[PDB]
Parts: C-alpha cells; structure tokens; sequence
C-alpha cells in the first residue's frame, strides 16, 4: 500500500490517541492552578507520560520515509513527529539536561532578595516588580535591580554554561549549527515552490529589519533620557546610555511603565478608563462578555458554553493560582482562559488579548492535531495584540460606552496615547533583538565564558543604549534573570511578532475601508476584515508561515514599515524635540567612574 | 396507539473531535424502521451525547434540517427508501463545521 | 645747564599750566552733568583748549633728549608729554578720524529700536538693557538682541572699517606694529633694572594666563547651561554653546544679572540687604557716609569737605545728567562723584567701588600731575572692585549692622555667594579676553574685511562657548555694538585689572592678618592693610607698574591664582555637579538648523 | 592801646596743588614788624585764603604751632631776630603733606 496511505492511517491513529492522553496532560495542568486538596501534584506524572507517549511515536514514525509522501499535509506531520529530538542524547546526559532545565525554572520560579532582615524577602512577584513599577528613588531600585540579578543571577550561572553545552550537543547531533540555529528553525519551511525561509535568513531578515527600525528608536531613546534627567536629576548623562534600573521594570522589557514621568502633554484628560468602569460596576465578567461581543461582530464565534463554565477568570484567592494570563487550547472542543481579573483598562485590553488566543484556537482545531498552532512562534502572539489595538482606540472606547464622545480627539491626546504605545512597542524591539543576538552568539561559540558579561553590556551599551548601574564580573549571569532565559525559550518571537502584528493590523484596516493614522483603527462591525482574518487562522500551522501572511497581508516575508508608518506621526514629532537634544549614545559612558 | 422516540445517539472524538462526531446510532425506537399500524401516534426527535469528559459535547449539536418533504414535525427509516423525504441530520460543532450524519426517511400513502 | 635741569623747570612752568587748564576742562564735563540753562555746550570748547595746548607742549618737548635725563622722574613725564599722537597725520586724516570717532560715539550713545509702531522706540537706557535683564521670553530677548546688533550695528560697520586704517597708520606711524600693538604699549616699561615687560609680553600673559584659567570657567558654564535649558526648554543644547540673548545682557558681558535662574541653594535666606536698608531710612548720603567710615578705619583720609559739597550723589531728576557711577579727579584738590544713588546693596557696594577711585586719586595727587594715574590701565580698576569684595562679606554686613549676627553661615550660603560673583568675575574674564584677541587679530591685518563677522562668531563659540542666535553676515559689526568698542576704549584692562584686583585682595588680607577662605575676609579696621595698599596708591604711575604690583604682592607680574584659590569652594563643588552633565561645549551647534 | 592782627595770607596752585600753598605774604599789621610802645596791647593770628576757585581751598589750613618760647597765645616779627621765639608757621592740605611757611618771631625783656 502507497505508503503515503499506510502514513494516512497511522498519523490517524495517531492524532486519535494524542487528542486524548494531551486532553489528559492539558486537563491536570488546568487543575494544577484550578481547584481544594487532591490536585497538586497530577499535572507532573501525565506530562511526562505525555512525554512518554511522544517518544515512542518518533521512533515509529521513523518508519515513514518522507521521501515518498505526496500529500503535502501528512508529509508536514510526518516531518513533525520524526524529530529525534532531546532523546538523541546520551541516557545520563538527557536527564542532566533535565535535572538543569528544572533547576533553573525553580531558582527563578523561588528566587527571593532579603535584607541585618534575613526573614524579611520580597520575590520577583510583587515584592520586587511592584518596585522597579514605581520606586522613585535611584539608590532603592537600584538595590532591587542589583539584589535580584546577584541572588538569582549568580546562581543561574554555572548551570547556564553546562546548559549551553549539552543544548548544543543536542542541536549539532540534530544536523543543525548550533542550539541557536536550532530555534531559528521555528521559522524554515522547505520544498515548497517559491515560499521557501532559510534557517539563516531569519537573522538577516531581522537584521536588515533592524536598521530600517534603528533612527525611530535612537529619537524616542534621546526623548526619554531627557525627560528621565528630569526625574532623576544628577544621575542622567546626555552623551551616554541609560542605568538600566530606571526603565520601569527589573529588565527594561517595556518602558511602557514608567511613563508618568515621560508624558508628553500631562496636562491632558487621561486616557486611562481604569475607573470609568469602576464608576458603571462592571465585574470581571462584562469585560469579557463585551469581549466575547467585540470578536462576534467581526465574524467570529461567540464563546464555546463551557469555556464560561469552567473558565477561571476573576481569582478565587480563598485556593491559589498562578495569575499570569494565559489561554488554554485543552484537547477535546475545550477551550478556556485562566486569568486574575481587575476592573481596569488594562485587565480589558488584555482580555481582549488572550481571547484572541483562544480565537486562534478554535478557528484551526479542525486541523489535524499536529498542525493546530500558530503558523511561527509569535504568530499567536501577534493575533492577541491585534486585537489590542483596535480595541484600545478612542473610536472603540467612544462607541462602547466607557468614553462619552464628548471627548476632544486633537493632535495632543494624539502624541499622549501614541507615545505610552511606543513605550509599550518600539520600547522592546531592540531590547528584545540583543538578548536573542547574544545567545545566538553564545550558543554558536562566538562568547567565551569569560567574557560572556562584558559582551552582554558591551551590546546593551552598544544596540539598546542602556547601561548596568554597577559593573559585572563573569560570577553574574544577567540574561539569565529574565524569564525567557532561565526557562528556556526562544526570545526572537517577541520581535517577529511585534513586526507582524501591524502588517497585519495594515492590511486589515485596509479591509475594514478605514481612513486616517493607522493607530485610529477599530475593525470591529468589519466582518469584511474577520474573514480575511480567519482565512489564516484556521489554517493553523498547516500551510509555511510565508504564504500564511500573504493571505492577510500580501509578502511572503515580514514587513518593518507597517509598524513604522503607525508611528510616523509621533516619529516626525519626537525630531522636533530632539532638535537640541543629543540624539544617540556613547557606549563609553557608565554612572560608577 | 403508537408513540415514536426517533433516536440519534452520539460520542465525540476520533482522529479529530470537533470535525465529525466520533460515532451516532441512528434508531427509530431501538431498530431501524417502524411502520405505523394504529391510526394516529406521536413521533419525537430525541438527540444524546454520551458523556466525553469534556465540556467540548454540549458545543456539539446533533439536530435535523428540513428538507425532501412538506410537513417538517406512512413508515419511518433510517436508510434509503424509494420515494422518501430525507429529514436530514446534520452535526455541528459550535456551528465552525458542518457534516450531515445521516437522515431519516419518511414514506407517505395518504 | 644740565638739560635735566633745564628739562625740570620747563616741567615745573607745565605742570603750572597744565593743572590750571585740566580743572577748566574738568569743572566744565562736570557742568554738562551737574547743573540749569548756560552749560551744555562749554565742555566741548574748553576741551579743544585742553587739546590745544597738549599739542603745543609736544611739539615742544621734542627739543629735550630723553637719553641725557638722569632724574627717573622727569624722564617719565618728558616721554609721556612727547609723543606725537594723533597729530602725527595729514590734516585732513586726522580731522576725518575724528569725524569718525564722533559718529561711533554718538550712533550708540542715540542709537534706538523701533516697533508699525516706527513712533515708538526703546533706547539702549532703559529700554532694552531692563529687558535683557528681567525678560524670559526666548523670541523678545532675541528680538532685542538682534534689533540692537541690526539697527545701532550696519551703521557701525562702513565706520568701523575706516576707523581701523587711520588708527593703524597713526600706530604704524608711531611707530608701533599695530593701533592693537600700541594699546598693549600701556604696559610696557624699558629701561628699568629686572623691571621691564615687553609689548608683547601682555598677550603671552594673557594667553597663559588663560590656560590657567579655561578648566574653572567651564565648569561654571556647563552648571550654568543646565540650569538654563531649565528656564528655557526646547531652546538650549547641552553639547553646545549657550544662545547669547540669554546671557543677561546685551552681549552677555557679565552674567550677574540672570542668576536667579542659576542660583544654587534658592531655600537659602537672600543675602541681599537691599530692604534691610530701607527698614531703616538709609538716604544717599548714609550710604557714602559708612563709605567714608569705611576707609577712615584703614588709615586713610575721611573726604575732603567740598567734595561733600559739590558731590552729586542723589540725582535731581527735575536738570537731567548721565547716571553711570563715576569718580571725578579734576585738578585743584578737586575731588567729587557723580551717582543717582538709590537704596540698595547694590549701589552701597558700587559706593564703595566709585570712592575707592576717589581714594587713589586723593593718594597719588602730590606726584606730578601728568603721573597721576593707575600705575596701569586697570590698576584704577581694581582699586575699587577690591573695595566691594572686603565691603560685600557676611562679615562686613554683620558688623556694620546691616544684617543681624543671627545670621546662618553655613557651606550653603557660601556658594549661594561665591555663586554671584563668579557669575559676575568668573563671568567676564572670557568674554573679555575674545572681545580683545579680536581687535589684536583686527588691528594686526589678520581678518580681512569678509570675514570679520564669521571669525567673530568662531572666536565666540571657541573661546566663550557662546552662539549667535541667527546668522550674521558682513553688513553687520557685533563687536561694535559694545560701548567700549565704540568709543574707543582698550578691553584687556578688565582682564587684568580682575587678575590684579585678587593678587591685592590676597596680599592684603595677609597683612589683615586674615584666617579662612579668601572671599571671607573684610580688611576694615585693619590700618596694617590700609598701608600696605596707600605705599602703592600714592605712588600713581610713577614707579612701572611691575614694581608697583611688587609692592602690595610679592610678583613683577600678574598672577592668576590668586584668583583661582578665592573660588576654590565654588570649583570643587561644580565637577560635583558636573560629574553628569556635559563640560564644555561644541562649535559645530546652532540654534538654527 | 595797641592792637595787632598778625596775618597770614595765603594763595594756591603752583607746578603742584597741594604739595605747598603757592604763595604767603605773613604780615604785623601790614609792615613787617611791631614794637609795642603803650603796656598792654592785644595780638591775634588772622589766617587768609585768596579765593582761587576750587573747593580744594578749606582743606587748606595754615595755622600755628608752637615752637621756642614760653607762652602760646616786647616785639614782634617776620624774619630773624636774635633771641626770637619762633611760632612758627605750619601750612598743610588735608593733613597730608606739612611744609612750613615762615614765623612769627618775638621778643621780651620782661
Ligand atoms: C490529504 O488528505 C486529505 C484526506 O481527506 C485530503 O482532504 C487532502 O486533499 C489530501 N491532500 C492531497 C494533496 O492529496
Ligand atoms: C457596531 O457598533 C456600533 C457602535 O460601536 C453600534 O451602534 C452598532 O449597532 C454595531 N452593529 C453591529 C451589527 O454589530
Ligand atoms: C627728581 O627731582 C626731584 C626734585 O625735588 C627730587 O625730589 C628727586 O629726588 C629727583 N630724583 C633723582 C633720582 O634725582
Ligand atoms: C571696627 O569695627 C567694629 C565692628 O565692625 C567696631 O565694633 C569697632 O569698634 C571698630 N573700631 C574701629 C577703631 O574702627
Ligand atoms: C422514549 O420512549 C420510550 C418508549 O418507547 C420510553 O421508555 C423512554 O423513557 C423514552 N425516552 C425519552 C428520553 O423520552
Ligand atoms: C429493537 O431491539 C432491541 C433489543 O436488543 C431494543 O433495544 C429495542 O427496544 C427493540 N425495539 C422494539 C420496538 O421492541
Ligand atoms: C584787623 O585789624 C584792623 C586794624 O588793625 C581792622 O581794620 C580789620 O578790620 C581787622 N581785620 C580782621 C579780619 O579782623
Ligand atoms: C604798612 O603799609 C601799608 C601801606 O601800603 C598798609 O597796608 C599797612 O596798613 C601799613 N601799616 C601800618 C601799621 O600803618
């Protein structure tokens, strides 16, 4: 029989057996954070019995010589599935790995500062993230910044460099150049005409990309030190980069934080609707009910009943849960979103952003099981932050009620909002684009180990303008502080996902016939836009991520400008300032001599 | 006289759920056909999932269109009858995906 | 007989005639001022009479050879009395040099700026100087700056240029290397043993004195900078120089004036006692009265009686004269000032400052009269400004009842202080030493005409840190826009007379027997000072002035640090300040694009 | 009896102000002594600024100190006697510079 046939019915088989046992994985992690006595400790066994499953189904699938696959769609499960993996890895050497992996997870997950008070700790959460979000003084965020990256960072250290070791030796036994080549594989797709991503293309691709987005960055870069010098007088110079532990939050991922302080015309009504709910009692549920509503107009379904019947999203805080939000795409038609809710602007946008996630989800979960996911990493991402934006446009507070149209829209509130957006946004493109360019260069060689903090700076200095307020020997690991980092992801994503994420909110404004500033956008009432939409979501991972795109946007490839023509107006504004400005950074500066 | 539970029982979830239910028994009580032999009776659409385990089922909708014939709710079948009038039964999952899981033919005399 | 002999009675007849005439030219300037109906014209008749007979007496000691004169002192007199001047020029050059020299003096002296309101027009008094000085608005500052520099300045230009030829050839004649060379010949002295100073041997001085100097000035003006741009946003870039309308002044010739903008610790009690004053009735003449009192403690002469008498010190405002401070030797134990007193620190220091002139002039007016002068230009100059400093301490005001003993003095008045007079001191020196290598490099033939303006503006920035707010073209002449520009004045002297000015204030605070920091100390009752300073003020310009200096120091020289030690507190603690800020400044910067 | 104005007139300005009073005629009631005839008599030293224009005049003082003899204030004189009694005439401006002017000579018998 056509082996392609034999593969037709062994992948069903498969996906038959795979929905139920990752049902079952999926199901005891819900109940990990969900729910009384009996729960805590499941989730652990049927993940690695999930893990079990996944194993022998490589080693059988094996079997199928791909060569031979004419059906595009099995070929790709195929290929999926017949991945060696990290058990092509000697016996001892695949459990050290593990050993590691959880080691640094937990280091991180229970990392604690203390002060002649040995009792007394703050966490990362909210102990010391509470802080880096509103702390005005140097010396104090400064101790949480330093505390947390010497606690927690030199721990991570020796664990980090055997981590890179037998992380390579995994990739470079997979065929691939090293573990970074490995997970810029995310975004490869071979053999099909004309639609084809080389494994290193991405990084020129990003690269090239970078440039493009560079003279936006260096302007608003140049407009915050200025604005910071203010805050912190004495602390801030105007040739060289900024201290790191004055970017809002313990990394400076976002700047979207501390704002209050760079706000451009303060003097304006704010648009924070934050206690407008508050004032009309809204509870946790009518933020997503009128979420719910936001996607049904677009075109899409209203929530599965059952994600409201058993979907976590107020906090029972009587049981406690993890509060990171999150959308669970469980086997099984199950669909459900775990998340703390506070009746606030933000806890609304990002409602709207996480059942964007769940949209993703329902709208490819007819795809074979396999192939239900986001066409790359950070597709998914993007898909929820669409959502955001033309959620949290004045035209759609306005007509949703939380904002009477009395409000006055002139070209102040214009800069007020598109600012606090580029903090948020442009604010983390170059940060995240150094972090994944140093483990790039870590994980092909290039960093040795005793250098491996003096290249990191080097570049923080150098790509991202900012400065560490104290200097690091080679006992510190700083990357490793960041989440991404100790529980091992691939951090590329944030960017790639932030790129498209306009391209498509381009394309889709495009549908919905809208007019003015890209950032005026409300595709909601479009059903025209939800089905140019869906048209790719339901595709899922199925068809190569580059034509995926063109069915939304119309490249094969990422596009910068889509992100830099949102901005155009605050960028053709932030010149104006920096007029006098000094405008860049010297690498050579630092606050300690 | 003669009453008529007409019968679709379905489970949910093979090599995908959500695209088709797994399996569905059609039945007209219990068999396959019955023919009406005491003028006037009662027919009933009953639909029932069988547990799955998730709260996907209860997003699944079993229901029957109309369709070949004139009234819309003389012999009653599941299967294919000459001259009949296909009340097909369609099976939906959260009304993303349609698929008609069968019918059930009714045959008239007047 | 010896022609020393014959020379010496000849200069006895001179100075006969010569301190008769110089009282009818001096009583009637004073006239012009001070007082009713037949006086506003005589000053210029009895002048040319005064001119008149310095020509003949010239030309007519000619006839005594220097070479044969043994007698130090007749020597000095005999070659200050023969040098042939002006007059050394065809007629009608000399007539049209003149012709010159009035039209500059009278352009700026009735030179106004005007508004479609061509009726209504500001003057320099006034006018535009209590803008400059209170105005914080950036466009009308510089629309009186630039109007000033257009309107008094295109005229000065075609004038300017002429007035250079004839005042060269008149040197060149004298046979000086330049008008600028012969300016610097005030401070030579030949013939003297290990005594001498060559002409050229100032702008070495100056230059090197300079060097000294630079560090200390551009710690103020990068503090300065970074206060200002706090007072004007938008408009000051702290990598290049300050926009000169901001400066406080029409040119930015002192920077006293703008200070509460600079002003370091503003929490502090003001230490002005301005009101303190008019809390208790203080009239003009109390003023001049603490004066007097003030040097009779140093063992120096109260004012002679008719200097009470004829001094006009209050103003009469119902008779209009010219206010500018002034103190008047005319001849004939004829001493008075000319002042429009009003109750304040300010004109109580400016008292002392006016009759410190007075007090050298009373000091040296038994040397033959034409010796009665500043040992150097400047000499005069410091004279008075050493007054201020002793008169202008906490410990001064404290005694003197002005300000109660009560009075904090802390580390932080102290820069509150020390702050204000290096605005003011500090302030001048660079401005000053441009303004001259300007006219050095002018009188020299090392600008040509179609540069003038641009190697201006490069020696601004370069040397002062200071821009141009728009572009100037060669139809203007900056410089020119300056009285003693105009007027045909040497500049250097404020450079120098600032050096001296603390070389005595040290010394003479030494014989004070004096204990802390330099700007503390108050030489009042100290008659072991007062000595000290008369064994050189009773000398005038009878000794060279190397000499003189000798007297009061210890050097044959000018010293800089003497002047550096006194602001030693303020030096230190400004890199303090500027540990962050950018120090120094950039050429390259201008206010428009 | 006899009175006797004994004056000092003065005038300012020479090569230098200041320095001398320019000239001073001293005077015994116009002639240049006086032999008292007629016992008792009465003496007086009158002191006499030609006006010369500047208040400088009036920090000029010419006044007497004492000097040789007895008593402070018979013949007298301008000019040497043997056995006089020099008062003699001291002339300062301000109280700078001194310079002596001249005397008034006398001379007893008792
Ligand atoms: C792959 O298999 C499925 C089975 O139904 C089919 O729908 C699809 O068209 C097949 N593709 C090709 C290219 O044969
Ligand atoms: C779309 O939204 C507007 C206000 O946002 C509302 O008035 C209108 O009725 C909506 N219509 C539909 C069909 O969703
Ligand atoms: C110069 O002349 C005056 C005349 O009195 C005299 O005082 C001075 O000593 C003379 N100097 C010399 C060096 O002869
Ligand atoms: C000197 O000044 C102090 C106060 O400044 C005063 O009390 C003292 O009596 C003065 N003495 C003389 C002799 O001038
Ligand atoms: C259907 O009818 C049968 C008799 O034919 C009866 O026993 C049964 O209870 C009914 N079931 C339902 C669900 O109504
Ligand atoms: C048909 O057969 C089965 C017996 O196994 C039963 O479930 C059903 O009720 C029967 N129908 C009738 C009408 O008796
Ligand atoms: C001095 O005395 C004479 C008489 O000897 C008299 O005429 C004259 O008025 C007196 N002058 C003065 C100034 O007293
Ligand atoms: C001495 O002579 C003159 C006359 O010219 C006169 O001024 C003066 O009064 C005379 N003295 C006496 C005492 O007569």
């Amino acid at each position: 029989s056509t082996i392609e046939e034999q593969a037709k019915t062994f992948l069903d088989k498969f996906n038959h057996e795979a929905e139920d046992l990752f049902y079952q994985s999926s199901l005891a992690s819900w109940n990990y954070n969900t729910n009384t006595e009996e729960n805590v400790q499941n989730m652990n066994n049927a993940g690695d019995k999930w893990s079990a499953f996944l194993k022998e189904q490589s080693t059988l699938a094996q079997m199928y010589p791909l060569q031979e696959i004419q059906n595009l769609t099995v070929k790709l499960q195929l290929q999926a599935l017949q991945q060696n993996g990290s058990s092509v890895l000697s016996e001892d050497k695949s459990k050290r790995l593990n050993t590691i992996l959880n080691t640094m997870s937990t280091i991180y997950s229970t990392g604690k500062v203390c002060n002649d008070n040995p009792q007394e700790c703050l966490l990362l959460e909210p102990g010391l993230n509470e802080i880096m979000a509103n702390s005005l003084d140097y010396n104090e965020r400064l101790w949480a910044w330093e505390s947390w990256r010497s606690e927690v960072g030199k721990q991570l250290r020796p664990l980090y460099e055997e981590y890179v070791v037998l992380k390579n030796e995994m990739a470079r036994a997979n065929h691939y150049e090293d573990y970074g080549d490995y997970w810029r594989g995310d975004y490869e797709v071979n053999g099909v005409d004309g639609y084809d991503y080389s494994r290193g293309q991405l990084i020129e691709d990003v690269e090239h990309t970078f440039e493009e987005i560079k003279p936006l960055y260096e302007h608003l870069h140049a407009y915050v030190r200025a604005k910071l010098m203010n805050a912190y007088p004495s602390y801030i110079s105007p040739i060289g980069c900024l201290p790191a532990h004055l970017l809002g939050d313990m990394w400076g991922r976002f700047w979207t934080n501390l704002y209050s302080l760079t706000v451009p015309f303060g003097q304006k009504p704010n648009i924070d609707v934050t206690d407008a709910m508050v004032d009309q009692a809204w509870d946790a549920q009518r933020i997503f009910k009128e979420a719910e509503k936001f996607f049904v107009s677009v075109g899409l379904p209203n929530m599965t009943q059952g994600f409201w019947e058993n979907s976590m999203l107020t906090d029972p805080g009587n049981q406690k849960a993890v509060c990171h939000p999150t959308a669970w795409d469980l086997g099984k038609g199950d669909f459900r979103i775990l998340m703390c809710t506070k009746v606030t602007m933000d806890d609304f946008l990002t409602a709207h952003h996480e059942m964007g996630h769940i949209q993703y989800d329902m709208a490819y979960a007819a795809q074979p099981f396999l192939l239900r996911n986001g066409a790359n990493e950070g597709f998914h991402e993007a898909v929820g932050e669409i959502m955001s934006l033309s959620a949290a446009t004045p035209k759609h507070l306005k007509s949703i009620g939380l904002l009477s149209p009395d409000f006055q829209e002139d070209n102040e509130t214009e800069i007020n909002f598109l600012l606090k957006q580029a903090l948020t946004i442009v604010g983390t493109l170059p940060f995240t684009y150094m972090l994944e360019k140093w483990r790039w260069m870590v994980f092909k060689g290039e960093i040795p180990k005793d250098q491996w903090m003096k290249k990191w700076w080097e570049m923080k200095r150098e790509i991202v303008g900012v400065v560490e307020p104290v200097p690091h020997d080679e006992t510190y690991c700083d990357p490793a502080s960041l989440f991404h980092v100790s529980n091992d992801y691939s951090f590329i994503r944030y960017y790639t996902r932030t790129l498209y994420q306009f391209q498509f909110q381009e394309a889709l404004c495009q549908a919905a016939k809208h007019e003015g500033p890209l950032h005026k956008c409300d595709i909601s009432n479009s059903t025209e836009a939800g089905q140019k939409l869906f048209n790719m979501l339901r595709l899922g991972k199925s068809e190569p991520w580059t034509l995926a795109l063109e069915n939304v946007v119309g490249a094969k490839n990422m596009n910068v400008r889509p992100l830099l023509n949102y901005f155009e107006p605050l960028f053709t504004w932030l010149k104006d300032q920096n007029k006098n400005s000094f405008v860049g950074w010297s690498t050579d500066w630092s606050p300690y001599a | 006289h003669t009453d008529i539970n007409f019968t679709a029982t379905a489970s949910f979830g093979g090599s995908c759920y959500v695209c088709k239910p797994h399996q569905v028994n059609i039945s007209l009580n219990g068999n396959t056909s019955v023919c009406v032999r005491t003028s006037h009776f009662s027919i009933r659409y009953i639909y029932n999932r069988v547990k799955s385990g998730s709260p996907g089922d209860s997003s699944w909708h079993i229901y029957l269109k109309s369709g070949t014939c004139p009234f819309s709710f003389i012999c009653f079948s599941t299967v294919e009858v000459p001259g009949s009038c296909n009340f097909p039964l369609e099976a939906t999952w959260h009304y993303t995906s349609y698929t008609i899981v069968g019918a059930l033919y009714v045959t008239w005399s007047e």
